[PDB]
């Protein structure tokens, strides 16, 4: 009775399909494999079950391919989306049984092809702590550093998407006068004060 | 979901909020990191016995019922081994799960208050004309076992709003967090809230912070 | 001391008020009508185990240590015949005993509000001139643990007052009691109170009823 | 291990003595006896503790008798007050020993002798419920019957000790009218009424 995953993570974009793989093993004659995901927020919702002697199960978006002379069977999310974005686990399996879970499979959706568009920077105060808010940009090649003298600490960007497709990005940093500090970005090969909008 | 931050050498209660009427075995598993979910033990409940694993003597798990239809599993004598995920499940196919509950179990390394300490920011200047719109950011910090929910809601209402949080980095042995919040151009000036939710939450009830216009 | 009224085939807490710093074990006992009171059980606490008696299979009596240095008898699967008073002992030479709790294993024939119920009297009108004091009346009834402490108050004090009880009569399913008081002549106008302990009041909180003039 | 007393209930008067008894029977070389009280409240408290290998054990208004030969033990309560009316308990006895009790004695304290008084009944109602209410008298042969021809209920009185060392008591009864009712008494040969109290 195992169920093996070799897959770490995969990243695929939106509107995509992608195919998960999962390797069982068992010795019984009649069982049934049952899919589950996993959110961030520690979720586990069904989604899927294939029993073992009729064909292949579909429901919705989700399509099960099924290899019972081998030992593969194999997950199909078709048109992805932003939500798609979980830990997928197989699972093995009249109510006292037990589910042999696999270690299971990250998937992280990206979003589509956009042109690029410009930072358009700010900056936010609370008397020591400075942030850089950097608005909507499509490549995530950023670069967000700050200018000061008096340093004392700077944790790293985090980049999230927006609801419009493009990313967002803020940067905290601590240091002592707070206010002659105005912070900078190397975004696709074309430099961005925060000079320009001050005035 | 929550958190549980008890010692080492001590007991912990954990609850699971699934619901169901005229159950008849609730399972309990475990998710620790890289490893899969494995079934701890199984509480019968028209006789009020735990099947155990092939692991383990009695006792250490114990299956609790309060009240009729609420069951929670008390650990004991708690060592640094034991911490991870904890679900209730029941059949019915398909198998329900119970959204979970984090146990950390540490050495008593707290030491001070590790309630989350919000230090709030404003919209610039500058932002608030050549955008029609201002955003905020509730930087928290100093809070130990990590599971928290930020969230806004509105000045009065029962919405909640288009937040974009960051990852959840460490200190040198505490956590720090930040959400922001862009607002657009008429709905600008009124009162808006930071919402979090905390188990070190001072109380129990968790905090509300209010941002000005 | 308070009562605990569980049904049978169910789960019952009973804790015990005795504190005590760096205790080693935790004895349990149990007194019936007309029978001695006997060890169930002890708790180690170094090693957090329980030792039971000669009578019974595991399963059935489990002590929980909510936080440090307080314990909780659990028992499971109630049966009528487990009905009793528990103490928690604990040695030092002597052996302390820590105030008993009752517990109640009935068949769930309540079917109704079985809180406490006052209607109280006033001191007669001849009463008050030849003998230069009043007297109360404060008659409850229709409760069912029984385990009940009427105790009368002033009107703002902290002194107990005289009471004198009488015997908790049983009706066709129920109890009822009365407690009566005797104050004297230049302490007559004032304000008292006719404060009534019990399990089965509402929101937690014990009674306290007023007393006119 | 046994511990045997055979007394149900004893019953002596105030300033006077009583010996408890209790039959212990043990096939230990060195052992100790307890006495514990039991209060209506259901409180247990240590009286007095007898080793086996030194004298006769006494501590305040307690003493204990002690025949190693026989397997009798006696516990002595001299000058009695009105709070020792409680349930008197034999115990048999390093941190993980435990006790053997016996089934207990009850000791229901009596007050002194007193000149005989007189009834002086009262009477209150709540509009069905009526109250016959008896002020202090000494000797306990009370007959405290009501008069109504429409009778519900009637309990029984409940006569108590006063902190006057003589006795109160209280009959309740529910009836329709409520208002042309008044108790009697039979007291000490010479009836007792409520009608020369009303005027």
């Amino acid at each position: 009775q195992k169920v093996t995953q070799a897959q770490s993570s995969v990243s695929m974009p939106v509107r995509k399909a992608v195919t998960l793989n999962c390797l069982y093993e068992t010795s019984w004659w009649s069982y049934y494999i049952f899919w589950y995901k996993q959110l961030p927020s520690k979720e586990m919702i069904f989604l899927i079950r294939q029993g073992s002697d009729e064909q292949n199960a579909k429901s919705g978006r989700y399509s099960v391919n099924f290899k019972k002379a081998a030992k593969s069977v194999a997950l199909t999310i078709s048109a992805l989306q932003l939500e798609d974005s979980a830990k997928y686990f197989c699972a093995l399996g009249l109510n006292t049984d037990k589910l042999i879970f696999g270690k299971g499979t990250r998937v992280t959706v990206e979003p589509r092809s956009q042109p690029h568009t410009k930072p358009s920077v700010f900056v936010m105060k609370n008397g020591t702590n400075v942030a850089c808010l950097v608005k909507e940009f499509y490549p995530k090649d950023i670069r967000i550093n700050l200018v000061s003298s008096k340093k004392i600490t700077e944790f790293d960007p985090a980049i999230v998407i927006s609801p419009s497709g493009k990313y967002n990005a803020v940067k905290l940093g601590k240091y002592e006068d707070s206010n002659s500090v105005t912070c900078s970005v190397q975004h696709d090969n074309k430099t961005v004060h925060s000079t320009d909008f001050e005035v | 979901t929550k958190s549980v931050t008890r010692p080492t050498r001590s007991s912990a209660e954990i609850t699971c909020d699934l619901t169901v009427i005229n159950a008849f075995y609730i399972h309990w598993y475990l998710h620790q990191e890289g490893k899969a979910p494995q079934r701890l033990l199984y509480y019968d409940v028209s006789n009020s016995k735990d099947v155990l694993e092939s692991g383990l003597s009695p006792g250490k798990y114990y299956t609790h019922t309060p009240r009729r239809w609420s069951w929670i599993l008390i650990l004991r004598n708690l060592i640094e081994n034991d911490s991870g995920v904890y679900y209730c499940a029941t059949w019915d196919y398909k198998k329900l799960f119970g959204s979970g509950t984090t146990l950390v179990v540490t050495d008593k390394q707290l030491d001070a208050d590790v309630s989350p300490k919000p230090t709030i920011f404003l919209p610039s200047i500058a932002e608030t004309k050549l955008q029609k719109a201002g955003t905020y950011l509730c930087l928290l910090e100093k809070f130990f076992p990590d599971v928290i929910k930020i969230h806004w809601q509105e000045k009065k209402s029962n919405t909640i709003l288009g937040s974009q949080e960051g990852n959840t980095m460490k200190t040198n042995d505490t956590y720090m967090k930040f959400s922001w919040l862009t607002v657009p151009e008429k709905s600008l000036d009124k009162e808006h809230r930071c919402i979090v939710r905390h188990e070190n939450n001072k109380n129990g009830v968790d905090q509300e912070i209010i941002f000005p216009p």
